[PDB]
DNA sequence: AGATCACGCGCGATATCAGAATCCCGGTGCCGAGGCCGCTCAATTGGTCGTAGACAGCTCTAGCACCGCTTAAACGCACGTACGCGCTGTCC
């Protein structure tokens, strides 16, 4: 009769994968870290004017730290016998690296 | 703002981690996690250009704010 | 020989804190290398301030910043507070 | 006809546990644990001695860094709904730690 | 000196583990901790050693372990520094 | 057949009979800490000279900002399937 190709749910996640482990764009949009950044900064102090390369640097800092971050959780995640990473897991693994108390 | 930093840009952060399925509250503890992480460095980087006496963050003072917490980075003049 | 440390000015702060305790040796060599410890990170992030900003002197601008860096918040706003006043004082006498 | 006093298992360890927490003295024997280090040792130079101090100072950091590593590994074994650490648990606190590859 | 690692028994592995807050240890454990420690310690007697050579003695001082251990990351405080 | 009362069985709570481990109270000897003494080395006082840093002027680079298009990406919605989670039983 007809019927769509909807892809069994996670193999588009494993495309996605392969994907993105093997590229290096940064895969925050620029201009929203911009602005999340400026006002992060704001707050510390007023008037504050950033390089282009400042931010960039700060872009590829937090989404490398993002990265290894997600990749501890998903061992965790996978460690409880799971295949999806829950808060929890984030928050094992930031406890067991010593930034979270 | 820190809604800037949209749902599917954390899948793809996931992604490129390694994650395969990812929980519906993991979006908003993964904005408060990269929130404190932007906290920490933009105070040392400012910390630093307040030092110099400057206006304008410079990259300088960003690799040095991630060389003192143990996250150093190439590529921007280290 | 001369085997210098911070034991009598620890002890003379101890005693202006809590003028009827005690330290052990044991806790007196800890509180030793605490202070060695936070001699060497101060001064050194001070130094690396000064050689950042192509600078050749370690003024008290440089210790606070150090001090700013390396504390945490409510410590590194107490420190600085008590820095900022000794160094006031110093400057008076 | 009377039955001796067997304490129910995990009560022993919990105060174990809190006998234990409340100390400092060290855990391992010394003797055992200086000729661990002198044997440790002999693969980086031979006929070495070591300073009482240095062999006290080893003892305590060792004995630091494996009560962290268990409470890490405590803390992945409840993540995993279990109550028992197995080596699992320890190899991925090492692996998020940043010890393990 | 053959064979020293067992001296870590497994009753002194049981109290670090119970130092550390847990409840019942798995029979695998002791084994994997043993290797863990050795790991540990064949990182900073390396280290150690290359300090006491550099000065030319024969003697490890727990000075050459305290440089080692906060060269690792691990300040120790108690034993001089 | 239904309701009430009495007896028996099952479950929960308290007590208890105990006995086990811990904490506490007292006496005791100790050695580790606090303190006084003497000696000396490192810090303070005084002075010089030189260069490092402070300050003003100028330049122009880069940051900010604004606009307008186009279009990649986010957002939203829906179906469903497969993964999380709870319950259960067995074995070690």
């Amino acid at each position: 009769v007809k019927k769509p190709h909807r892809y069994r749910p996670g193999t588009v996640a494993l495309r996605e994968i392969r994907r993105y482990q093997k590229s290096t764009e940064l895969l925050i949009r620029k201009l929203p870290f911009q602005r999340l950044v400026r006002e992060i900064a704001q707050d510390f102090k007023t008037d504050l004017r950033f390089q282009s390369s400042a931010v960039m640097a700060l872009q590829e800092a937090s989404e490398a730290y993002l990265v290894a971050l997600f990749e501890d959780t998903n061992l965790c995640a996978i460690h409880a016998k799971r295949v999806t990473i829950m808060p929890k897991d984030i928050q094992l693994a930031r406890r067991i690296r010593g930034e979270r108390a | 703002n820190i809604q800037g930093i949209t749902k599917p840009a954390i899948r793809r952060l996931a992604r490129r981690g390694g994650v395969k399925r990812i929980s519906g509250l993991i979006y908003e503890e993964t904005r408060g996690v990269l929130k404190v992480f932007l906290e920490n460095v933009i105070r040392d980087a400012v910390t630093y250009t307040e030092h110099a006496k400057r206006k304008t963050v410079t990259a300088m003072d960003v690799v040095y704010a991630l060389k003192r917490q143990g996250r150093t980075l190439y590529g921007f003049g280290g | 020989t001369r085997k210098e440390s911070y034991a009598i000015y620890v002890y003379k702060v101890l005693k202006q804190v809590h003028p009827d305790t005690g330290i052990s040796s044991k806790a007196m060599s800890i509180m030793n290398s605490f202070v060695n410890d936070v001699f060497e990170r101060i001064a050194g992030e001070a130094s690396r301030l000064a050689h950042y900003n192509k600078r050749s002197t370690i003024t008290s601008r440089e210790i606070q910043t150090a001090v700013r860096l390396l504390l945490p918040g409510e410590l590194a706003k107490h420190a600085v507070s008590e820095g900022t006043k000794a160094v006031t004082k110093y400057t008076s006498a």
